[PDB]
């Protein structure tokens, strides 16, 4: 299970959201634009670091179990390219 | 199997590349990183 | 170790085919087969894998006949990037699927003459044959056969060069014919009806008639495991079998009416 | 220099005297062609010229002739890439162009297609690099491999190899004592590969050879040289017994039911 | 840019024969056996030519990819479905004026002969979604083993490519024709083998066994002569190696 | 107009009919022997013709792969196809309002005709995305030494669509069924070589090389004039010795 | 609305045509080797509701490239942006009318089973649109020289021939009416002598006409057309009337 | 209910009905035998309309055959998305690509790169399955595990007394498209036609030929006597 307390979460502003639109001024609204496009850009790349970590976390765990439950005596040769082609986990931005 | 034409996409760089580097970092290092970002945005909470 | 499943294979002669896998088990080179049809030859491929219990997976399991354009079963030796159009990273598969393991050659007879020698050439030393310009690669992995396929038929017709027959020449396995097995059969008969009471979880094995036994045995059981499987889900499909023992055996799916 | 054998599973008769031509014919680069049967040594053979693949840098080539499938085959010959098949991708250049200097090595399959052995043989003849683009060939030197399977000059009768790549081929032939005739170390060699087999099975003592067996072994038709007598030493490995008796049986057909 | 010359007269009249021709850009042909170096003085005309300092580069008639062949002459300019790069033009498009020996001609696709056809249209080179064709001059010649004339009544390469033959097909003599310097041209290659084969002379030489070679089927003219010439004197490869009992028989069974 | 080799009473007639088909916008083709040039006659009647000025279109049959004519005659100028986008010039697009011969459409795919057929009895196409077909008000012309009349009758042309590319053929007749203009053919081929040898003078043939031509089967005809005239090119010798021998067989080896 | 001929089976055969044109029943429309008859068609979209209505149509012969988007619903999102920027597909261009097929005998049958479906209300769903369709523009197809046979001989689907049409389209034989002849002859002969500026129409020999009489209409309309154009340059001359029939350029002199 | 068209009058139309009516309250993935256009998909017509999930979205829908990446597209999104929950259609089976169809079974239950939505899929094939298994044309895994309990049709020539029912039924209905003012009469020659009518297929044959009859026919007040058949052909 994600640390999901441990994980933070983006919000954006609603009322800037709500007072750029009707900003009669287009440097505003365009400021607002931009902020909004890289705030999202923001809280998805935070957002998929932490699916990333979920899904890579669980084929580990299923490959760790033995590791997890017997323990480092039974921790078994685990690498990434192998991880990665059991959980078709991301080729790159795993790594 | 054989040649002929048929067949056809990118993805980004510098900006969503900058971003996606911001995630290899640890968790704390992202968290104190977000604090100073969200120092700056108007639109955020 | 790891146990491989139950098998019904009372033959004493299957027993003794049990015997020589368990021989060999601790031993690692080619294992082909006389693949008899509606026979369940794989299963014991399996128990072999299973017998050998390497850790990871070296129990690949794939055939022939899909691979119908030659490309297909080339690239179970597949392509690293870009030979011909890369519809996606790292086309290759199904070689290390046995990274440490073993082939399961069905279909094997069907291969193309061409696709045969290539198998052969990776055979010995192993050398990754790759699509697309690169290094090869080899992999401390093996490989199993099993096909009703006459060997010595095809080294008169050639069909595969016979430097690759004899290469495979390190295990042999004639499983024997469905209608060479009678009271096995019978035996699998009872164990198929109490796996399906099982695995449908009906409230009650119907049973069957000694009629029915007898009847199923006048049935042609073309194959002695695999027809019984279709048989064993045909009576499963009547609706209030299970509740009273019944003799209604969907033999063919297009009987109707 | 001088590296030792791996195997050296060579006939005093005259693979003995073979080897030595073969050593004799080593230093040079030119044209290399061998001859055999089926599963005779040759690739042992080949093994003794990539050892013979003199000083270093001997970058050994496979050329498994009846591979290739159909179609791309052609790009392995001269060079996939640029933007032309129906991918694009860096220069995989053909499997004779990724290769420069390297041993060729000849698969003996005899193409069906006399024009597509023709354009190996013109890349072979000479390469004068393909500046214009990769679909074309390069400037690469190799050392280069043959062996024969089948019957040249009857090929030659029967139109089945072009007389100009036969002429080009085949400069300093190498043909090989059979099953038929090598025959040397038929025993000797029998239990190397028993010694083999025992140390595989990391097996106690070797039983040994019976009489009846040995009379077998000398019978044999042997119809594979140099695998197919191994074949059957595993036969008779895996077949095994009591350290009581030395051999049991014959495995030169294990193809024939158990009894 | 010139060989061991075979010094024949024929040899002589053939030379003359692309003497002649030196300057003309005309389509030629050739019906040379293995061997024959029809190639090399192809090649010879070719740096020789009028266009001396002209861009002289064959390309084998087999090379072709499969579907390439309108990528063959011309090159790829735009779209094709790479949907990138495919801006280079074809190596005959980079000719112009110069020089692609058609080699293997003798085994092009009636597919290929007929776009040759096309190429054998004056001028108008055209590429791939193209706007407005390129008449390139460009330098036309070829050589063949086999005879134009049994293709013909086989009707294995369209008259179209008779059309295409343009220039007189100058032909090598056959191996028991040339018979020209056979002790004179294996002095020559085995003063280059002996270069190779590092020995200091062939102190054993002799010569009757150069006439048991001129009793020889000698089928390459350059492709058997050195090739045997450089088989006998591997087998020895000592000095005192003389024209005796030296054979050419690599395929036969040697005792 | 545009120089015409030959003045012969069927040639006349053919010219005649050439004057009289000018008008007729409506698609026919030619039938002639290899190495004809009647395409040369086709472009001075299309020159002649309605198009005094117009597209000209070339059009090599074996030109096109795996690709429709809005990657070969269309064109793809509506671009957003599969694959990448661009601007694609066009063929029949370019052409229309011009001359679009089609070169020896004997061998071309069915599916090639397939295409062609709607391209031309409507006139109307549409192209690689497109809204509207219009109409192209190019010259639809076409010729090849086969004949179709047992192509078609093989099959090898939609004798249907065939026909229907065709209003009303005409046929040039053939040279040594002419056997006229022998004479005229040899002099402007002479001067014209000695002009390209850069020669002298024209030594002449000798009556007997005029007999030679009587003989000269000559299945090339234009084709074969040409190749008569590479013969003298190569037979130039000396202007002062008339040409003897003319006749090169050069399939016959000499010697 | 056309210049034609008519014969008395002809005009019954164009009256059951009226009738079931208006209908919006698809019909299967067969013609003549040297028919042509989709002017017909015309007609009877004219004759059919669609006499405003949409009247696109495509000959089943002229693709491009393995599949077409453009053949039944596509546009500009082969990859990167992904955007409709020509969502137009071919029912979507021919939405709501004459949905026309012509080289129906002559495409990949695979094509012919993609056409089964979308002849079935559609659904064509493309990245470019997305629509159940289900819209009744007027279906009708043409080029129908195959016989059922070809599905005895398996060049297409049987079925899909058999869902394609519940009634007929006839073609009478050109060599079987013969009744226009020199009707439709004088017909095209003056269009031509117009064509051609010419002076006018300088008649022509009753027994070159018979003579011309004798012919297999191997080519029906466009026969006449053709040997009507050829016949007209032969006589070069208004002056005497055309005495001469060509018979077939394919000839000699 | 919707509507008892091809409301089949032979009693083993009855029978398949009721076993059909069974399989309706199963949410099991199921199957059905018959031809097309001798009465295409009309059981999945009445599945869809006997939905128990009546409120299931039953887009269902798969009788055709799309592109490539379009089979990668759908399976990857429409597949158990087109219809969630809902019922899963399926026709021309023996149309799917070999890609394609391995995507398919792999859905149905699990596959095999490194699930599914949706219950109640629903099948049928127009051609001899198990010879496609002889020419090896699929998965014969997806064969088995589709071939739980299937519901066949009867032929067209096994579809024999009802047959007057139907052309009644057929003649109602279009004289209510035709705007006919009646249907004109029942005739023996027609009804021997009929007899003799092979009919390969059973709806759309029947049905196409209905209309080309009645087109002729024309007259509500004339009945047809042996009205010929032909959807199509020249003259
Ligand atoms: N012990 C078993 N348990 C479950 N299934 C079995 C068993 N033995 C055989 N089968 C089934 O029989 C089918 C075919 O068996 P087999 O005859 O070995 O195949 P082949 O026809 O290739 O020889 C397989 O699909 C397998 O599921
Ligand atoms: N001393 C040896 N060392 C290794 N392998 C040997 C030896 N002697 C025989 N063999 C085996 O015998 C065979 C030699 O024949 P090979 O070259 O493979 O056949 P072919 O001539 O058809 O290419 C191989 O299987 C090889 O492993
Ligand atoms: N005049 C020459 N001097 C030296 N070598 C020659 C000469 N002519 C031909 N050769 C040899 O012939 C070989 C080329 O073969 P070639 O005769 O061109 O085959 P083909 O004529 O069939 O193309 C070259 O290796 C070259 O050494
Ligand atoms: N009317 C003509 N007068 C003189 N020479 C002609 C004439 N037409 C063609 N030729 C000659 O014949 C050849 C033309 O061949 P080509 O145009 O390829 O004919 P084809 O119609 O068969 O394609 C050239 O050598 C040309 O000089
Ligand atoms: N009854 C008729 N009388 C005269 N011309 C006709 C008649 N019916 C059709 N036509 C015309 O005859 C021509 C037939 O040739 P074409 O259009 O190529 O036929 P198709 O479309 O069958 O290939 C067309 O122009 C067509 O409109
Ligand atoms: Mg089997
Ligand atoms: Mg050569
Ligand atoms: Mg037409």
């Amino acid at each position: 299970e994600l640390n999901a307390d441990s994980i933070p979460r983006l919000k954006i502003n609603q009322q800037y959201a709500a007072m750029g639109n009707s900003a009669r001024n287009d440097a505003d609204g365009q400021f607002i634009r931009s902020n909004l496009q890289e705030a999202r850009w923001l809280i998805k790349s935070l957002e998929s670091r932490n699916d990333t970590l979920l899904r890579v976390s669980r084929c580990i765990v299923e490959q760790q179990q033995a590791f997890f439950e017997q323990g480092e005596e039974y921790m078994k040769p685990m690498v990434l390219a192998d991880i990665a082609q059991a959980v078709e986990m991301h080729e790159s931005t795993i790594s | 199997m054989k040649q002929g034409l048929q067949l056809r996409s990118l993805a980004m760089t510098p900006q969503l590349q900058q971003a996606i580097r911001l995630l290899q970092l640890s968790t704390l290092e992202l968290q104190q990183e977000l604090q100073q970002a969200l120092e700056s945005n108007p639109l955020l909470e | 170790a790891e146990y491989k499943d139950n098998l019904l294979g009372e033959a004493n002669s299957f027993l003794e085919v049990l015997e020589q896998v368990s021989h060999l088990a601790p031993l690692d080179k080619p294992v082909l087969i006389i693949g008899e049809r509606g026979t369940g030859k794989e299963l014991i491929a399996s128990r072999l894998h299973y017998l050998s219990s390497r850790w990871q997976g070296p129990f690949i399991s794939l055939n022939c006949a899909a691979l119908n354009e030659n490309l297909l079963d080339s690239e179970l030796f597949g392509h690293e990037a870009g030979a011909f159009t890369g519809a996606q990273k790292r086309h290759p598969g199904r070689f290390e699927r046995a990274d440490g393991g073993t082939l399961f050659l069905d279909e094997l007879a069907t291969a193309p003459m061409m696709v045969q020698e290539k198998l052969l050439r990776v055979i010995e030393y192993g050398e990754l044959e790759r699509v697309g310009g690169s290094q090869p690669l080899q992999v401390n992995v093996r490989l199993v056969c099993a096909t009703n396929a006459d060997l010595p038929a095809m080294v008169n017709e050639g069909t595969f060069r016979a430097d690759l027959l004899d290469r495979l020449a390190f295990d042999v396995v004639q499983l024997p014919p469905l209608r060479e097995r009678e009271s096995d059969i019978m035996l699998m008969a009872e164990y198929f009806a109490i796996q399906m009471c099982r695995e449908i979880k009906l409230p009650l094995f119907p049973g069957f008639t000694e009629r029915a036994r007898e009847t199923l045995l006048n049935y042609r059981w073309p194959g002695n495991i695999r027809e019984l499987k279709n048989v064993v889900e045909r009576s499963v499909y009547r609706h209030g079998t299970s509740d009273y023992p019944l003799d209604d055996i969907i033999i063919d799916p297009f009987k109707r009416r």
